[PDB]
């Protein structure tokens, strides 16, 4: 796979959110930053992090039938691996 | 950013564990004018029977779905962990309204957590929160205390509705559904009851800005209302709010800023708002910032509806 | 029934009278409102108030053959229900 | 994964035996909410003749599939060589039923693995088996025993339902189907005492959290329930839960733990709800964990149903 | 029958009342709730309770001529099983 | 044949499990181990193992109507044949 | 973007007029220059200025229908930065 996180689930919890979920590292990981936005969107995307113990992150405020696009960065001090990408259409 | 400064006044409700879910899905099906309702619950059962229109699921990673119990920390470590999705739908709003019931798990120890992050989104933030009966036990009380004691420290006002001063009009032999109902009825009214001067103003209106005048960093905030009919309407109406139960906790005269809604039709007279105001004025302190407005009930006839918040009681 | 009060009852108790009761509240009335006129007639209802712990209400002067709409109020300080109104015919 | 976190509880009840699998296709006719039913038999006639649905054979190449026979040693490798359709049957489960009758050869050898795999999977295993009939000899009776004993060792809690308690409210002159249709309809009972508060709670409910607080490393429990109508229905449906025949082995004061089910319509009251509670609280010990809920049951006028589980008797 | 009761007798005791018999239980029942009615009427059952050694009940103020239905609840603590419903025109 | 078992029978025990038969080797196998799985689906497959004294494997959890693949691995101390593999549509 | 603004914001705050944003500063501004006519239009434009703690400008006197062109400067003692302009069709 070569990107941290190498597994990617997203689940939608209620019509207007998203449950998003990774598998655990093989290496410690100080936090995970989520980068979620509008595929293909001129707006910019939005950002936040949980710490790295954590394997799930729910966002909310998503317009319903609005394609999605979610990013998580696996940020470790003992690598820089690649991110992981997936696309949900809500 | 440029349509935020030429809109409405953005009023979200939002519940908090299963009373306020209960309380919000009846203030949606009672069709409070020109605000959003919100349901936050650890249980997801729970939310998907919720008809509240746009529900949140927290502590999805620590409770799978299955609910916090009753533990107030379980519940705040719920919202901890998903303050990206509780920000979301918080943001773009210019009042809040945090409706819980005080006691359980996902309630008390949820509730603060909204409160912190709508107060660092410059959110006014207003908790309508109730305490449980006394016939709940000593347990659910304790954490219903611990819980607003957290709560006063992220919240602009806090207003308490105990139940137990419910139970002086509640009737003889009342099964806990009707209760509670009632419950509902008296947070939906608080709620409806602050909204409604900027949603549906009378003639004599006050604007966001009067409200928050009187709302913000306060802290500890009751409520008492009262109705009337025929000549004597406005003194009666007044008095009954100011001798309100649930404001007999306590004094008019130490409150910090008093907040007066007056309901009422197209026949409200100048008199009855100058009479309103005297007695308002006349059982406050000197120095208390007072705002009274009118709101408009196009069904209301020959009748007069008051409600008053005091705040800043500490 | 989310209106209350809940039921209404209504009873001729003279040729030109009308005796209205309604259930018992379960949380406390300070007064109840009563308006009664022709259905679907273009004069002004009546409309008088009795006080909260009465349960049955009087009205006179009601021309026989006549349709009649009668709602009632329950104005309460702790609630701001919907009435409940009924169709009686003379 | 994810849609793990965001669904409703998953209980599944299986009977071990053919008892059990008696005791569950009961179940399954008298309409368990919420709740999946399998049953386990090493007799394939048997389990061919059980209507539940999902059936699992095991002890496939040890006894052909003509039963165990009246040796608990093999039901145990019976079920020993079939762990994996086990696991597979029992994966996905928040709690765990598994309902046998000890005395036999296939419940009472197969019931300790089942409840081996289900806690070795994370499950919440709650045992409720009977003992049999003093009727059925001594050698059925050592061989309840000891397959108590070794269920013991592998579940979360252990309710015990002596039948020679059910003797004492059987009508004279009974059949023996009809006292083991008594022995079905109080199997279900237990399991339906526990799984209605969360599968159709109440206005005052307790989640999964909450039951799993009593009812997880607690060891032997012991069940007793109680009805009644009319004014004084709360009281006496607790205290007859309380001096319930399947409750009077233990005493209420030594248990670790006790879940309280209320079962009620729509006129439940406050003062009923805090009586059954003081009751409880009253027999119980001081630092007992005590969780109370309510359940639903619109079908109900008038009446009111107490279901104690006592739990960490020892 | 998988309902307990499972027999239902009614007789009618005199003009204007009814006996109604049921076959004794195999497990203790506590009580009985009786809910009799118009077959099909919209105002509300009434209802009462024997306690669980009687096996007859006795209902009175019944219109002849008017159907009725019985329904018997047996209350143990010891089972939930289903109550059984007969019919009756008077 | 050249593959450890060289037999391999399946029948459905009950609607929702199956039974697995394979014939005695001719030298002593340590363990089976088999992996059954959907026929060409992407989840991945479902391991388990059973001492090499058994000849019978019951798996469980199995949707009607959906093919499944069956390979089962006989792993001795004194070979290492190859597998054989069987396709049962339940 | 080499030009202070960098971002600009067009709103018509009523049908005869127009709400205008524009970023902050990353250095003080002393006074913005805004100036507003038709687009492609000989008329001269018309021009104001707000002082550089305001971040937003309303004009009014605006024909609905037509084009209009709106220019900001960002006069500060310590650039010269280029303007940014934006069209807006009323
Ligand atoms: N207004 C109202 N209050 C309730 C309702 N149900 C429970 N409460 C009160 O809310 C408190 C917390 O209970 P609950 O919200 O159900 O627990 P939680 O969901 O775990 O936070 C209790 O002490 C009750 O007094 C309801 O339906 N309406
Ligand atoms: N509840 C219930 N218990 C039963 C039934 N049949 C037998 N038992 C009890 O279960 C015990 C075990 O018998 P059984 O399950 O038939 O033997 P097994 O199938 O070889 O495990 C006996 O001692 C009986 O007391 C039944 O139909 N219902």
């Amino acid at each position: 796979v070569s990107s941290v996180p190498t597994k990617l689930e997203v689940v939608a919890a209620t019509p207007t959110s998203l449950l998003i979920s990774w598998d655990a590292p093989a290496v410690t990981v100080s936090y995970y930053r989520i980068t979620y936005g509008e595929t293909g969107g001129n707006s910019p995307v939005q950002e936040f992090t949980v710490p790295g113990s954590k394997s799930t992150a729910t966002i909310s405020g998503l317009s319903p039938g609005v394609d999605y696009t979610i990013t998580v960065y696996a940020r470790s001090a003992y690598h820089r691996r690649s991110p992981i990408s997936i696309n949900y259409r809500t | 950013e440029p349509m935020e400064l030429t809109n409405d006044a953005v009023i979200k409700v939002i519940g908090v564990g299963g009373g306020g879910g209960n309380a919000v899905e009846h203030m949606v099906r009672e069709r409070i004018e020109g605000v959003e309702f919100f349901a936050v619950n650890t249980d997801a059962q729970a939310l998907r029977k919720t008809a509240v229109g746009q529900t949140i699921q927290i502590g999805s990673g620590i409770t799978k779905g299955l609910g916090a119990g009753a533990n107030p920390e379980v519940g705040r470590n719920a919202a901890d962990e998903d303050r990206e999705a509780l920000r979301a739908a918080l943001d773009g709003a210019d009042m809040v309204f945090i409706a819980a019931g005080m006691g359980g798990g996902t309630g008390t120890g949820a509730a603060p957590v909204v409160a912190e992050v709508a107060k660092d989104l410059g959110i006014l933030t207003v908790a309508v929160v109730t305490k449980p009966f006394n016939f709940e036990g000593k347990k659910r009380m304790a954490f219903a205390e611990q819980g607003i004691t957290e709560l006063s420290k992220h919240v602009d006002s806090l207003i308490t509705i105990p139940n137990d001063k419910l139970l002086k009009v509640l009737g003889r032999g009342i099964s806990l559904l009707d209760a509670f109902g009632a419950a509902n009825d008296v947070l939906k009214g608080a709620v409806q009851g602050i909204a409604e001067l900027i949603t549906r103003p009378g003639l004599m209106n006050v604007d966001f800005a009067d409200v928050r005048t009187v709302m913000s960093e306060m802290g500890y905030a009751m409520m008492g209302s009262g109705v009337a009919s025929g000549e004597d309407r406005a003194e009666e109406a007044a008095e009954m709010a100011i001798s309100s139960p649930l404001l007999e906790d306590i004094d008019l005269s130490g409150a910090r800023g008093v907040l007066v809604n007056i309901t009422a039709g197209f026949d409200l007279r100048l008199d009855e708002f100058e009479t309103v105001g005297n007695t308002i004025r006349a059982f406050a302190s000197d120095n208390a910032t007072v705002v009274i407005g009118t709101s408009l009930d196009p069904d209301m006839n020959d009748e007069l509806r008051v409600t008053v918040v005091a705040t800043g009681i500490g």
